[PDB]
């Protein structure tokens, strides 16, 4: 009752794949994005020497 | 009836022709066969009538199938291809209308439609 055929097929496939590559999967890069947030604060203090009393 | 030899023109109109031959007939069924060096071809036709239930509509079923077999070579095991249709209708119905429905189903099917359908496009 052993599943010989499945074992043969999958072992052959995995063996040929491993030998095709070298224990690695290739990859490629998608687009590169850059985000640049910028902020500033403008604070004031009243000068009382040039104002009506 | 249907003759002794059944011809399937693989590839639609103008394709390669094969001649199946009648080999057996049992149980309102008939199967035709053709040996090949590396594959095998077969066709079956079947008719059936459902069980009677006290007060309900009585129905009958017709089935036709084509199945293809490819012998295992090297690592690859055995595998097959199949394609079959079915017709269901009332016992006393009118033949022309169900024939028109079947012809409509047949006409809808064409190369481009199988091409889309096999691409898992619903």
């Amino acid at each position: 009752l052993m599943p010989w055929s499945w074992m043969v097929d999958w072992f052959g496939n995995v063996g040929t794949f491993l030998q095709a590559s070298n224990n690695t999967i290739g990859a490629s890069p998608g687009l590169v994005n850059i985000m640049t947030t910028t902020t500033t604060n403008h604070q004031f203090s009243v000068k009382r020497d040039l104002s009506d009393g | 009836a249907l003759g002794d030899t059944l011809t399937i023109t693989l590839g639609g109109s103008g394709g390669t022709a094969k001649v199946l031959r009648k080999i057996n007939q049992d149980g309102y069924t008939s199967e035709y066969y053709l040996p090949e060096t590396s594959s095998s071809f077969r066709a079956k036709v079947r008719h059936t009538k459902e069980s009677v239930k006290p007060n309900q509509v009585q129905y009958e079923r017709h089935n036709v199938e084509f199945t293809e077999t490819v012998y295992a070579s090297g690592s690859t095991p055995e595998f097959v291809r199949q394609a079959y249709v079915v017709i269901r209708h009332k016992v006393g119905d009118v033949s022309a209308t169900v024939s028109d429905l079947g012809e409509a189903l047949s006409f809808y099917l064409n190369e481009a439609l199988y091409g889309k359908l096999i691409g898992w496009e619903s």
